[PDB]
């Protein structure tokens, strides 16, 4: 993953399992 | 905007 | 996954379960 | 993962689980 | 991970399980 | 990881448990 | 806009 | 904008 | 926004 | 934006 | 791979070549 | 792959060859 | 690889060669 | 690996080379 | 790998040739 | 049944 | 049902 | 039941 | 239900 | 159930 | 990819972004 | 990838960006 | 990746970026 | 990766950042 | 890696940062 | 024979 | 039969 | 065959 | 048949 | 057949 731009605005919650990238 | 979660 | 702009103005709640990128 | 932005403006909770980068 | 820019302007909680970086 | 920029700007928890880097 | 998960 | 986890 | 984590 | 951890 | 239930009932030979999962 | 029922009932030879799941 | 349930009810040899889980 | 159940109920060879979990 | 149960009910012989965890 | 392979 | 491999 | 392996 | 390897 | 390797 | 055969005759340029295989 | 020959005969660039073999 | 026969007969440059294999 | 033959007959510049094999 | 064969026939140059193999 | 790049 | 790469 | 790079 | 890098 | 970076 390259340039993400993650911005909610709020409540942010990531649950990432076991990735391979 | 608030998040929760329960299982 | 490039130039992704995740911006709901928000809740986020992001799941991934076992990505392979 | 390259030039990632989190910004949630607000509560953040990142639970990752065995990645491999 | 490179570039990471984490600032959720919030509480903050990474947990994260085993990587392999 | 490299120029990793965690500023949360608040509470800052971070558990690793058993990374490999 | 808030966000709600249950299992 | 607070977050909530519960299991 | 407060983070709070139960188990 | 404080940090509450329950085990 | 998730809930795999492997039950030949005789002999059993896996041979897995560099998987990425 | 998810909920896999191998039940041959007999000999089972399973070679996988560089798979990406 | 989670909840695998291997009982093969006999001889079993798993030969895994540079897996990337 | 998470879960595994490993009960071949019999002789039981595991040949791992150069696994990263 | 965590919560591993290796119960084969006979000989068992276990060769890992430089893993990563 | 059983299984015989050969290369 | 036993299993024989040759290569 | 058995596991025969020849290289 | 024993097991045999040879290289 | 026994367990033989030879190379 | 299997038996590929890259022979030109010349200059090569093999730009390969992401690939999954 | 598996029996690859690349012989461009002249000059040879290759750039791969994350790949997941 | 196995069997890579890597003959430019000329100047070679390889770029890999955090490959997964 | 195995058995690679890497004989570019002339310069060679091999730059591989954050591998996981 | 195994069986590498790294004979440029000139000059070498390898540039890893951190590899996890 | 050659090859020639520009961005 | 050279290769040129300019960004 | 040669090989320049300009980034 | 020499390699030149410039950055 | 030479090798030269530059940064
Ligand atoms: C895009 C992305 C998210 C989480 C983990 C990885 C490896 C990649
Ligand atoms: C786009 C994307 C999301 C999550 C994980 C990956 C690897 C990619
Ligand atoms: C994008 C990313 C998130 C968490 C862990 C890794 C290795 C990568
Ligand atoms: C991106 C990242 C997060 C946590 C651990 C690693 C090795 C990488
Ligand atoms: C990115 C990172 C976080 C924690 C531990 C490691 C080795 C790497
Ligand atoms: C389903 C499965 C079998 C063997 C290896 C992996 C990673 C997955
Ligand atoms: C279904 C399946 C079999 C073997 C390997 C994988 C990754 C998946
Ligand atoms: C499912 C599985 C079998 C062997 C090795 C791994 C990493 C995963
Ligand atoms: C599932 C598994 C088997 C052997 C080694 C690893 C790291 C994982
Ligand atoms: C699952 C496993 C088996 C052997 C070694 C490791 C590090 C992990
Ligand atoms: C055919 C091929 C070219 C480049 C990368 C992959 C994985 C496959
Ligand atoms: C065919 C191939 C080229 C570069 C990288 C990989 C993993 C595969
Ligand atoms: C084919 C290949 C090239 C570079 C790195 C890997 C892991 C594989
Ligand atoms: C094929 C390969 C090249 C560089 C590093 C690794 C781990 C593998
Ligand atoms: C193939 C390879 C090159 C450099 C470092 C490692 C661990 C592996």
């Amino acid at each position: 993953c390259d340039n993400i731009k993650h911005v909610p605005g709020g409540g942010s919650v990531q649950i990432v399992y076991k990735p391979v990238c | 905007g608030s998040v929760q979660i329960v299982y």
